[PDB]
RNA sequence: CGCACGGAGGCGAAGAACCACAGAUUUCCGAAUGAGAAUCUCUAACAAUUGCUUCGCGCAAUGAGGAACCCCGAGAACUGAAACAUCUCAGUAUCGGGAGGAACAGAAAACGCAACGUGAUGUCGUUAGUAACCGCGAGUGAACGCGAUACAGCCCAAAC
RNA sequence: ACUCGUACGGUCACUGAAUCCUGCCCAGUGCAGGUAUCUGAACACCUCGUACAAGAGGACGAAGGACCUGUCAACGGCGGG
RNA sequence: GCUUUACUGCAGGCUGUCGCUGAGGACUCUCACUCCGGGAGGAGGACACCGAUAGCCGGGCA
């Protein structure tokens, strides 16, 4: 047959692409020698037009001037810090080690110095739970605990822009517009509603899969279609 | 590095090589890795000189243990230009052998002395 | 006597063993961070060189080449083909790594001509050789009696061609009896059956 | 559209072309432009 | 005073035309090389990769072409087997790299008519559709030797 | 590539606004987890064989399978008497 | 052309083993190697990656 839809993905083309030219700002976190000597101003609150969330411009005490990924209730005017020393309050960022236990937390790094990886879309926070000398233990917001080196920088504070979700699209319109923001196809046509020779669903008098939609991990891709791995269907037992 | 097993301090180079260079005046010398690897070998070699910068250590490697099992002595030069000149060359060398001394066997022999301790 | 170059000839035997296994470790850290091909000053086996032919001399250079291990980089098909002709991951390349080696060589110094090679090594995923080029157009060449061979028209992209000692034996012409029905005078004439 | 300096110098060149043979050649030889061309039933390249 | 037999005019005994050899001139693009460009343009140029190096592009090299031939790599399918998978078509078509006037091969870690024998290598004739391979099907398929052609034998590494 | 992205994400599928709802079935097939025991290749190892080798056998045993469990808004099923 | 528990194979995934690969049937370490860090250095570590091979799955494809 022919190539899967999720295999012309891959191969990066304009379709499939973000539109990267039309993004803002790398998300991440300063770097400071030490010390902690590194205090900026709020000097404007941006849409991010990657993460359909605000992103706060600031201006630091060495001339440097950069987007931060924004926590809630960060406002122009306000002094942010980040370092060791920093205080610990809303919108600053330090080491897991150096913030208190049971305070939300987020732009979370994965390996200390790596600019944050966890816990950065809307009103999404991450908590830090247990310190030590030798691993500091998150909860992310998938509800996993994750262990930490407590170097792992991280902000204090819920990621801005909370509750984006609680509202429905709608209107196929409203979809249309924020998908043009993202690196994906849409509409989506359902593989059963397709020909045999374009999908492993497709084919037949009428709609239906033609075999189990639950595929093994192994299955190589052009097949693994439908649900992938699935350790369990349906909402029932 | 790797056919280096100790440090042998500036001055007891610089009586080396000093000894050297009135070895090739009044004495004998050999320059050059093959000639000196035979000196060793035929036992005419009194001292045997190696620099420590010889790239490939191939070039070098076995003089350390071969004059071992000979009862020759040997000691390091650091640079292998500088051993290449105190032989009496206008280029470098890997490698030289002082095949019997001359108004020179008096410090040749303290220069074994001294290498000897320093193990 | 024993000859000096006897001795790095005799470490050589075995690569994994005494110091030269010390030094490999050491030297590949450096390998691996180093280009494709690198023209160094001198051979790190001297026997090896000389008794291939290279001289301390003006023209001769050497230069080190790191080529990936394994079997052929192959594409799977892209259209019909027989059951026999559908294999990927089992087809092997005919010339071997070190003749690779030897072409990457000669392309990365256009004027210059290949005259041997040989192996320094591999770790798990790469092998490295070093190839001994000429210039022929130098005239300290050119009045050598030993090497002036190299200077000659046909002799132009040798290695291009398996002239090279690599080649000939990659070639299947090391026996002059049994066996070599169909690789001498040339494969291309035997119909490309040896 | 706009023309180059060369592609101009092109056009000029398969006007001239475009000429009939002079009256003298055929008196000459005692007896056709093969490549008249017309702008209109013709196509020029580039 | 080309093909080309017009008109006008001119050249040639200061030996033209014409032919041979040698030299002069030889725009722009083109490997195309200072940089860019559908043959033009912009402000001194071996661009790029290399060898030597007075370490300065100072001295040099490579690039691209050519009717096929030649050498080194990559390598189908129709087809045949009265289907078809190994096999066959075929190492063919086609593709990548490269030399020359011819390539390639070549002075035995050979042969093995086993010998008290031959004596570098190509090629031609033969050996022979033989030996060998093969759903032991269809098909596939040498060599030594011999008769010829032409003949040529040497240089390093190391020891010292 | 997704991605100047990080689970309020984005990938892979099914259904197809709202309203009232969405029963029973895990035997087969699929996916997934577990597994005393059974089965389970090659290398290395042991025995035999061979002055070596081919080869025969053994021991150990991964994923996988048997076996057990979960799962139908998973493929699907919901009859005769 | 398409399908599949048709025949035969081929990718791909999983898994053992060998090489890279090192020191003291469960374990410690650091030196290759990998990742993070501008750097200092940190994490991981003879595993993983990669090369080779073996078993299972394998109309994704011929
Ligand atoms: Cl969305
Ligand atoms: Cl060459
Ligand atoms: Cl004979
Ligand atoms: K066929
Ligand atoms: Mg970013
Ligand atoms: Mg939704
Ligand atoms: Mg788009
Ligand atoms: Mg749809
Ligand atoms: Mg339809
Ligand atoms: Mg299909
Ligand atoms: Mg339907
Ligand atoms: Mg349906
Ligand atoms: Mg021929
Ligand atoms: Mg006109
Ligand atoms: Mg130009
Ligand atoms: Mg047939
Ligand atoms: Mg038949
Ligand atoms: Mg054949
Ligand atoms: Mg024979
Ligand atoms: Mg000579
Ligand atoms: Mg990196
Ligand atoms: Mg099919
Ligand atoms: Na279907
Ligand atoms: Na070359
Ligand atoms: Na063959
Ligand atoms: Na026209
Ligand atoms: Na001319
Ligand atoms: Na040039
Ligand atoms: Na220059
Ligand atoms: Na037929
Ligand atoms: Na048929
Ligand atoms: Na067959
Ligand atoms: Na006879
Ligand atoms: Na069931
Ligand atoms: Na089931
Ligand atoms: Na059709």
């Amino acid at each position: 047959g022919r190539r899967i839809q999720g295999q012309r993905r891959g191969r990066g083309t304009s379709t499939f692409r973000a539109p990267s030219h039309r993004y803002k700002a790398d998300l991440e976190h300063r770097k400071v020698e030490d010390g902690d000597v590194i205090a900026g101003t709020v000097v404007d609150i941006e849409h991010d037009p990657a993460r359909s969330a605000p992103v706060a411009a600031v201006e630091f005490e060495d001339g440097d001037r950069r987007l931060i990924l924004a926590p809630e209730g960060v406002g122009v005017g306000d002094e942010l810090q980040v370092g060791v020393s920093a205080e610990i309050a809303p919108g600053n960022t330090l080491p897991l080690a150096e913030i208190p236990e049971g305070v939300p937390v987020c732009n979370v790094e994965s390996s200390p110095g790596d600019g944050g990886k966890f816990a950065r879309a809307s009103g999404v926070n991450a908590q830090l739970l247990t310190h030590d000398r030798n691993v500091a233990v998150v909860k992310l917001p998938s509800g996993e605990m994750k262990r930490l080196d407590p170097q792992c920088r991280a902000t204090i504070g819920v990621v801005a822009g909370g509750g984006r979700t609680d509202k429905p699209f709608v209107k196929a319109g409203n979809k249309h517009h924020k998908m043009k923001a993202r690196g994906t196809k849409w509409p989506n046509v359902r593989g059963v509603a397709m020909n045999a020779v374009d999908h492993p669903f497709g084919g037949g008098g009428r709609q239906h899969p033609g075999k189990p939609k639950s595929i093994s991990r192994n299955a190589p891709p052009g097949r693994k279609v439908g649900d992938i791995a699935s350790k369990r269907t349906g909402r029932g037992g | 590095p790797v056919y280096v097993d100790f440090d042998v301090p500036a001055d007891l180079e610089d009586d080396a090589l000093e000894a050297l260079e009135v070895a090739r005046d009044t004495g004998a010398v050999k320059k050059g890795t093959n000639e000196t690897t035979k000196s060793i070998e035929r036992g005419s070699a009194e001292l045997v000189f190696v620099a420590e910068d010889v790239q490939p250590e191939e070039i070098v490697m076995h003089i350390p243990e071969l004059a071992d099992e000979k009862g020759v002595p040997f000691i390091f030069v650091e640079q292998q230009d500088d051993l290449g000149h105190a032989a009496g060359l206008e280029v470098g060398s890997a490698a030289a052998a002082v095949t019997d001394a001359g108004e020179a066997d008096a410090d040749v022999e303290d220069i074994a002395d001294k290498v000897e301790e320093l193990r | 006597a024993r000859s000096a170059y006897s001795y790095i000839r005799d470490a050589w035997k075995n690569p994994g063993d005494g110091q030269l296994a010390e030094l490999q470790w050491q030297r590949q850290q450096e390998w691996r961070n180093e280009g494709a091909v690198e023209r160094i000053e001198r051979p790190t086996r001297l026997d090896k060189a000389r008794s291939q032919g290279y001289k301390a001399k003006q023209g001769v250079i050497v230069a080190r080449v790191s080529v990936r291990k394994g079997s052929a980089r192959k594409r799977r098909h892209k259209a019909g083909r027989r059951s026999k002709r559908q294999g990927v991951t089992r087809i092997t390349r005919r010339k071997d790594i070190q003749r690779v080696a030897e072409e990457r060589a000669s392309r990365t110094f256009p004027n210059l001509r290949v005259l041997n090679s040989y192996s320094v090594g591999q770790d798990g995923r790469q092998k490295w050789h070093e190839v001994i080029l000429i210039d022929p157009n130098h005239p300290a060449i050119q009045n050598d009696d030993d090497l002036s061979w190299i200077c000659a028209d046909d002799q132009a992209d040798r290695v291009f061609r398996g002239l090279t000692g690599a080649g000939r034996r990659n070639r299947g012409l090391s026996g002059k009896g049994k066996g070599s029905e169909k690789t001498r005078p040339s494969l291309r004439s035997n119909g490309g059956k040896g | 559209g706009k023309k180059s300096k060369a592609t101009k110098k092109r056009l000029a060149k398969l006007d001239n072309q475009n000429s009939r043979v002079p009256a003298w050649v055929m008196l000459k030889t005692d007896r056709r432009n093969h490549k008249r061309r017309h702008w209109r039933r013709n196509d020029t390249d580039e």
